[PDB]
DNA sequence: ATCACACTACC
DNA sequence: GGTAGTGTGAT
């Protein structure tokens, strides 16, 4: 085994120049140093560790150095360089999975301010690196009487650059050896830092295994990106942004502006008193001015007393002011904030009822007017916006944490992939068609290419059968794939029409409400925790199966955590959303599993994975994947796979549930939904 | 006998008047305006022949004060033939508005 | 429930 | 140019 890292002149997206490396070899307890024109030699060190059947250890590895050093091999030494998966290890993978319940700063792209609960300390150092070095640089700069860059830390090579790096396979190996020391995941017995790549995933807990080939995949993921219409999203923004202005225009007619005090800063006190009133708006007392002899033109009379005031013109996005013109028309707040302030999310702004119609039907057009900003922003304004993210290659390139969630789903970010609105809301359709296969023409027929979207099954109740198997004898599940499950607890719990039991299933496996639950009839808010009260009556294995899970947590806890289908230990925030971990990280493990063995499978059968080969993955959202293929035959061979991968997967972890998915062809995610 | 006035019937009470007008431009929540509030009665009346006194709440009538930039209250503008003649801010004295008034008319 | 991120209001 | 509060977007 060896531990290693490098710095090179850029991100993986535009790195040109591999500045250095350093490696530390387990065999020889020693650090050797690459600077520039070793590159060729620290490349034959990787291959070295390869040829003997090791392990090479990297923090980040997977996403960056990996792929970056395939791509300056090809760059600078015109080199085929291509390690293989199942020789490397990353400690940023191994960290997600070990300590899930923490955050990180995604190697330096998030704040660390802004994120909540404490940091692994090791993990912290190595995000925190390209900021610290960055400092010491800017620092030592200006002491030399020189303007500060950009980035010019990066562009060429130096001594500090390299005392970083030599830092990084520093804390890296003690990060490293960290987390080997936690014997859930590796087994005391065994020295991991002495074994073949072969046994080392062979002897570790599964999950080892497969975040490795889950961050792996989806580091391809990212490179493939996912064929954006940019076009399309610009006459999108022009209609939008057209709406928006006569929303404007009609609400800024109907609701006038007003005057607010501010600027104020001595405190109003009674003329007559002196008594400080500090209900009062501040004020602010002139200290020249005067009448006057020639007149005064300034408008001010020292020791005169005025408060300053601005114009405020109604904006709709400013719930406050919302809150503000609704009161005034008649509008009594009925749920205020747990922070002192009233609510006005759609929902209330629904039930809000004034006087005046001309008021009463505003009400709509600011609730058209926060959903239209809501797509400008997410499409075309915000920080994290499409038309601010789509590269030269016309792919967005979303980011993916395989492992960023506590229950083992995946996080998406930069932008967020996994929250592109559906299909069924407001504009969802337009939203949704511009991203799809058919926005990439083919790099040699320059043919569109096609997309195959597909969604696992009902997985959250399958898993919710498969779990209480242990008391019903796979009863539920059976009714599952025979029965009308939805019927069955349709009549299990009374809420009239057998759909809105539906309704009821998914809110009951998402947490939910009493008041939403009740709120699928009618009003019962509360009142219909009796209706949660005779589902779990009529299906006594839901209620053995929460008091089992309870047994294993409380006792003060007997465990903090639930064990994965992998062996993982996943926590478990509060006992009551312990049913709630286990099923969403019971669907969370099995999709990822899931889209591996897909890939594997496509890769066994010839299939190559790129827009130089035949398919590529596009996006994983939780219970689905959104694949591009290079032609119908190749995406109905996707499809039959992604079928029959997640077979082998409910085969492999003897699931009491039989476990499907559904396929379907088409250009874009609009059409494949 | 002070006028009170309105969006809609300043142009023809204020602007299209004969004589000084002195307009204030008022609020509720202000502290300076309910100070000089008074003092502007008393004014009126003794003002009587040669200037009309007339009050503008801005939350009531939103529309005007805009016109002029009001950008703090209480705001005194003084009207002759539909013009801003002299303008002063703030809650000014009994005494320091016979002034402004005198020096200006 | 789990998570990303936008727009207002404030220092 | 950040933090807090309140919300919506998705699985
Ligand atoms: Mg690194």
């Amino acid at each position: 085994m060896i531990v290693s890292d490098i710095e090179a002149n850029a991100l993986l997206e535009s790195v040109t120049k591999f500045h250095c490396g350093v490696i530390y070899d387990y065999s020889t307890a020693e650090y050797v140093s690459y600077r520039p024109s070793d590159f060729g030699a620290y490349l034959d060190a990787l291959e070295a560790e390869v040829a003997r059947g090791g392990l090479i250890v990297f923090h980040n590895g997977h996403k960056y150095d990996v792929p970056a050093l395939t791509k300056l091999a090809k760059l600078q030494l015109n080199r085929e360089f291509h390690l293989p998966r199942e020789n490397c290890i990353d400690t940023l993978v191994l960290s997600r999975l070990i300590h899930s319940n923490l955050k990180d700063t995604d190697m330096g792209l998030l704040r660390s301010g802004k994120l909540p609960g404490a940091l692994e300390a090791w993990g912290y150092r190595l995000g925190e690196m390209k900021g610290e070095y960055k400092d010491d640089f800017k620092r030592m700069l200006e002491e030399q009487g020189e303007e500060y860059v950009d980035g010019m830390e990066w562009w060429n090579f130096n001594e500090e650059m390299m005392d970083y790096n030599v830092q990084d396979v520093v804390v890296t190996k003690a990060l490293l050896e960290k987390l080997l020391s936690d014997k859930h995941y590796f087994p005391p017995e065994i020295d991991f830092t002495d074994v073949g790549y072969t046994t080392f995933w062979s002897e570790s807990l599964e999950a080892v295994d497969i975040e490795h080939r889950a961050a792996w995949l989806l580091a391809k993921q990212e490179r493939n990106g996912f064929p954006f219409d940019t076009k399309a999203i610009e006459e999108l923004y022009v209609e939008l942004a057209a709406r928006r202005s006569e929303l404007l225009r009609k609400l800024t007619e109907t609701f006038g502006s007003w005057y607010q005090p501010k600027g104020g800063t001595e405190m109003f006190c009674h003329p007559r008193t002196g008594k400080p009133l500090p209900k009062y708006p501040r004020i602010k007392t002139p200290k020249v001015g005067g009448i006057f002899c020639e007149l005064d033109t300034r408008e001010y009379v020292a020791g005169a007393p005025y408060t300053p005031v601005e114009h405020v013109v109604f904006n709709p996005s400013s719930r406050d002011h919302i809150q503000k013109k609704l009161q005034e028309a008649g509008w009594v707040p009925t749920k205020y904030t747990d922070k002192g302030a009233p609510v006005v999310d759609d929902e209330v702004l629904e039930g809000v009822r004034v006087d005046d119609p001309e008021k009463q039907a505003a009400i709509d057009l600011i609730k058209e007017y926060l959903m239209i900003q809501k797509r400008i922003g997410q499409s075309a304004e915000g920080d994290k916006a499409w038309l601010r993210y789509v590269a030269e290659d016309g792919k967005i390139h979303g980011s993916v944490n395989p492992n960023g969630a506590v229950t083992g789903r995946a996080t998406h970010a930069f932008p967020n992939l996994a929250q592109i609105p559906g299909v069924r809301s407001p504009y969802g359709e337009q939203c949704r068609a511009a991203f799809g296969a058919e926005h990439h023409l083919d790099g040699i027929t320059g043919k569109p290419w096609v997309q195959a979207g597909i969604d696992a099954s009902g997985l959250e109740l399958r898993c919710l059968a498969h779990f209480m198997a242990r008391f019903d004898n796979g009863e539920y599940a059976h009714e599952i794939l025979n029965g009308d499950i939805h019927t069955k607890n349709q009549i299990a719990a009374e809420l009239p029409t057998r759909d809105n039991a539906k309704t009821f299933i998914y809110g009951f496996l998402y947490g939910a409400g009493d008041e939403k639950i009740g709120q699928i009839v009618g009003a019962g808010k509360e009142r219909g925790k009796e209706l949660k009260k005779k589902f779990l009556e009529n299906t006594p294995a839901i209620a053995a199966l929460r008091e089992s899970i309870q047994q294993t947590l409380v006792e003060k806890w007997k465990r903090r955590w639930i064990k994965g289908l992998d062996g993982r230990k996943v926590h478990v925030r509060s006992p009551h959303a312990a049913l709630n971990t286990l099923l969403q990280s019971a669907g969370a493990l099995i999709c990822k599993l899931w889209i591996i063995k897909t890939e594997e499978m496509l890769v066994e059968k010839g299939l190559k994975h790129g827009w130089d080969g035949d398919f590529a993955y596009m996006a994983w959202v939780h219970d689905e994947i959104q694949v591009g293929c290079r032609t119908e035959e190749i995406a109905q061979v996707v499809i039959e796979t992604a079928q029959e991968a997640m077979r082998w997967v409910g085969d492999h972890w003897n699931f009491r549930c039989l476990l499907d998915t559904e396929g379907k062809m088409g250009p874009n995610w609009a059409i494949c939904h | 006998k002070i006028i009170h006035l309105t969006d809609d019937s300043f142009d023809t009470d204020v602007l299209k008047a004969d004589g000084a007008i002195l307009v204030d431009f008022w609020a509720e929540w202000c502290g300076p305006c309910k100070m000089i509030a008074p003092i502007l009665d008393e004014i009126a009346d003794e003002y009587q022949g040669k200037l009309t006194v007339a009050k503008l709440n801005i939350d009531q009538n939103p529309g005007t004060a805009p016109k002029y930039g009001i950008r703090g209250i209480p705001t005194l503008l003084l009207f002759k033939n539909g013009e801003v003649a002299a303008t002063k801010v703030g809650a000014l004295s009994k005494g320091q508005l016979k002034e402004f008034l005198d020096a200006n008319l």
